[PDB]
RNA sequence: AUUAGGGUUCGAUUCCGGAGAGGGAGCCUGAGAAAUAGCUACCACUUCUACGGAGGGCAGCAGGCGCGCAAAUUGCCCAAUGUCAAAACAAAACGAUGAGGCAGCGAAAAGAAAUAGAGUUGUUGUCAUUUCAAUGGGGGAUAUUUAAACCCAUCCAAUAUCGAGUAACAAUUGGAGGACAAGUCUGGUGCCAGCACCCGCGGUAAUUCCAGCUCCAAAAGCGUAUAUUAA
């Protein structure tokens, strides 16, 4: 017949469980802007001809 | 005013023709308004003829001024 | 209900939400200065663009109209009394020309820095927060706190705190007595 | 063209009087026509009774079985469709059940790949259906 | 740095006036109390004005309305000191009589009052108040 | 409110003016009312009764029932602000006042602002260590505030006053193809589930779904819907 509203969530719980996993804390606030800026502008020299990636991956297929 | 119609008996109709500004175009329309005068039997004024009207205290329904002047 | 009390906005978002030269920009200020948030930042833009917008209004009224002689001279006299600009600086062009690290160099977060009583602006924030800095005598705890030129060299370590004429800390003062009590 | 005239503006006034009302988005605003047809009546949100579940296939290109319901709003007794955003969100809407129904974004106009869907579900059994999608809350009864 | 000393309270006294009228004296008091640990006590206050001025009785000085100044070592109040303690008993307010001792006892809630007078409305002769 | 300017739009709602007290219409008194916590009648509702009768008008405050997407306490006080009045205050001797004020509730909106700061050594910067001081949240008071309380403010001895190290006192809300800041990452699903404002993604190697990790944006705030202004 025209579709089923069976399946409805199907992917979801067929999805495995992951836990989250567990981290420090993070600072908060003005230390987190802190911290940020000095990924940015202070803990690497600028080298033109070359942009710059914030989430660079590693290779994989 | 100017006088419009000159029908009833010692009543007249003047008509006080103006330009109103309209804000938003900077320009003007023609607009015009309509009052019932009272006008004593020493003046005799014709359609077309231009008064002088004072106020006074409402005489009837619709008449607030009296024929001061004919020009 | 029936309650007069006003109150008003000082700060504004910008238009375009992401834009990599603005966000870049603004991090830096955000770091050098020692700031929260973005908000702080923006607070200073909106009072820029109002000291710009009574200027371009003055300046198109001629030299001798009397609102451009009072209200003129009015806000020349609070950039110099506040330092946005300098006494050589006198005309009302200049007022134009302000930037927004000149008003966030007045802020009382950078001037305890820059005098010396904190080796870094995220020092001089807390210190600041912490009740530990004094101007002209009384104890001062916001940040944003604009400095004038004629309060800068009263600028010191409160009274009250310990780096001043006060008493011990928190940790020294368990410490002793923690010291007596575990007797 | 148009007139210039010093003293012309009784003519600009009644040019722009009739034309506006050639602007589509102007003329709904002061109409009554939309309002009259809008199940919502003007307002922002509506409550309303699940009558049935229904699948509504997505549109060409797309194949898909949108999740709808059937609800009648208790306002006015005015029966709609409505998406069932997430996924499996489905499960937590039952027959006869009280949801709190919002627009889709485009004010009237259908979203998506869903033919002619205009609502969707944002409450069930007075709890938040996203809320009860991350389970950050439980359905009561 | 830190000097371990006895704290101190000094009374300032501003706008000072003398109105004959309500047979006072009106006066702003600020009080410095560089090394106090708390607020100064209201009394403490009064017997420093009172012999500050001067006055023979001590309860003849009402003061109230003190504000801390942020950052600490400052307070600032209002001061009146009458001319006698029966001029003070006689125009002073009575919530202030009942800080120094000497105020009226507090009447019934104003919630009894309204029933009793409400009830009283149907009563016509020597019912009320039975 | 939004706007270079011109404009567009909102104004039930604090002040001013008008109107009304369920619906209508009459009227007495009075300087002033076509009054409604005044009267009279009718129509709608509605309460008590011993059945003969007698009543009621929250679009005042609080609070209920409905209605809905949608809006608080059946609280304290006349201390302030005013009104009325035969009335200053006080003295056996305290005028009323839900007008008003003060608290409760309250992420409408608005302002300020924490969630850390300095180092040591090891591995210019990060990281593992390692100390050092500081401070609130909070707990308290000779007390202060207040009509009385409650919030702020002050203080942690003045002879004599509690307290951060996973500082667990643990930041979230949405996103990472394009518009539009941020992943050729890793698993799971195969035009199904679902996403997607728009363009589009998914039919077995998914930059878009469900997840973990990482990253981005704003931040004690952040999404969504509907209006409205600019665009
Ligand atoms: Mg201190
Ligand atoms: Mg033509
Ligand atoms: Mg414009
Ligand atoms: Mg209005
Ligand atoms: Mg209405
Ligand atoms: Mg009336
Ligand atoms: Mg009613
Ligand atoms: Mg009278
Ligand atoms: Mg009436
Ligand atoms: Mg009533
Ligand atoms: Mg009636
Ligand atoms: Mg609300
Ligand atoms: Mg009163
Ligand atoms: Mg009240
Ligand atoms: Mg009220
Ligand atoms: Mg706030
Ligand atoms: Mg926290
Ligand atoms: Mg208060
Ligand atoms: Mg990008
Ligand atoms: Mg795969
Ligand atoms: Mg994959
Ligand atoms: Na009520
Ligand atoms: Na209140
Ligand atoms: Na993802």
């Amino acid at each position: 017949i025209h579709g089923s509203l069976a399946r409805a969530g199907k992917v979801k719980n067929q999805t495995p469980k992951v836990a989250k996993q567990e981290k420090p804390k993070q600072p908060r606030g003005r230390a987190l802007k802190r911290l940020k800026y000095t990924r940015r502008f202070l803990s690497k020299t600028v080298k033109p001809g070359e942009k710059v990636h914030m989430n660079k991956q590693p290779p994989g297929k | 005013g100017v006088v419009h119609s000159t029908k009833m008996h010692r009543t007249i109709i003047i008509r006080r023709n103006y330009l109103h500004f309209i804000k938003k175009y900077q320009r003007y329309q023609k607009r015009h308004k309509s009052l019932a005068v009272h006008c004593s039997p020493a003046f005799d004024p014709k359609q077309g003829d231009e008064v002088v009207i004072g106020q006074c205290r409402p005489l009837s329904k619709t008449i607030r001024y009296n024929v001061l002047e004919v020009v | 209900m029936r309650n007069y009390n006003n109150f008003n906005r000082v700060w504004k978002a910008p238009r375009r939400p992401f834009e990599k030269e603005r966000l870049d920009r603004e991090m830096k200020l955000c770091g050098q200065y020692g700031l929260r948030c973005k908000r702080e930042i923006w607070r200073v833009n909106m009072t820029l663009s109002k000291m710009r917008r009574t200027a371009r209004l003055l300046l198109t009224l001629p030299e001798n109209h009397p609102r451009r002689l009072l209200e003129g001279s009015a806000i020349m006299r609070r950039c110099h009394e506040y330092g946005f600009l300098d006494e050589e600086k006198d005309k009302l062009d200049y007022v134009l020309s302000l930037t927004v690290p000149d008003i966030l160099e007045r802020r009382l977060q950078t001037i305890v820095f820059k005098a010396g009583l904190a080796k870094s602006v995220h020092h001089a924030r807390v210190l600041i927060q912490q009740r530990h800095i004094a101007v002209a005598k009384q104890i001062v705890t916001i940040p944003s706190f604009i400095v004038r030129v004629s309060s800068e060299r009263h600028i010191a370590f409160a009274d009250a705190s310990p780096f001043g004429n006060g008493r011990t800390g928190r940790v020294k003062r368990v410490r002793a007595k923690a010291a007596k009590r575990h007797a | 063209t148009k007139t210039n005239g010093q003293n012309a503006a009784r003519k600009l006034v009644r040019l722009r009087c009739r034309n506006r009302w050639a602007d589509k988005g102007w003329k709904r605003a002061h109409t009554f026509s939309a309002r009259k047809a809008n199940p919502f009546g003007g307002s922002s949100h509506a409550k309303g009774i699940v009558l049935e579940k229904i699948g509504v296939g997505a549109k060409q290109p797309n194949s898909a079985i949108r999740k709808c319901v059937r609800v009648q709003l208790i306002k006015n007794d005015k029966k709609i469709i409505a998406f069932v955003p997430n996924d499996g969100c489905l499960h937590f809407i039952e027959e006869n059940d009280e949801v709190l129904v919002s627009g889709f974004g485009r004010s009237g106009h259908a979203v998506g790949d869903i033919p002619g869907v205009r609502f969707k579900i944002v409450k069930v059994s007075n709890v938040g259906l996203y809320a009860l999608y991350r389970q950050k809350k439980e359905k009561p009864r | 740095v830190f000097q371990k000393k006895k704290a101190e309270v000094c009374i300032r006294t501003s706008q000072f006036k003398v109105n004959k009228l309500l047979n006072r004296k009106q006066f702003i008091v600020e009080v410095n109390h560089p090394h106090w640990c708390g607020t100064v006590p209201t009394q403490l206050i009064r017997k420093k004005l009172a012999t500050l001025y001067k006055v023979p009785d001590a309860s003849q000085v009402s003061l109230f309305g003190f504000k801390t100044k942020f950052g600490g070592g400052k307070t600032t109040g209002f001061g009146l000191i009458y001319d006698d303690l029966a001029s003070l008993k006689r125009f002073e307010p009575n919530y202030r009589k009942t800080r120094m001792g000497f105020g009226k006892a507090r009447l019934p809630a104003r919630k009894s009052v309204k029933e009793r007078r409400n009830r009283n409305k149907k009563l016509r002769g020597k019912a009320k108040g039975k």
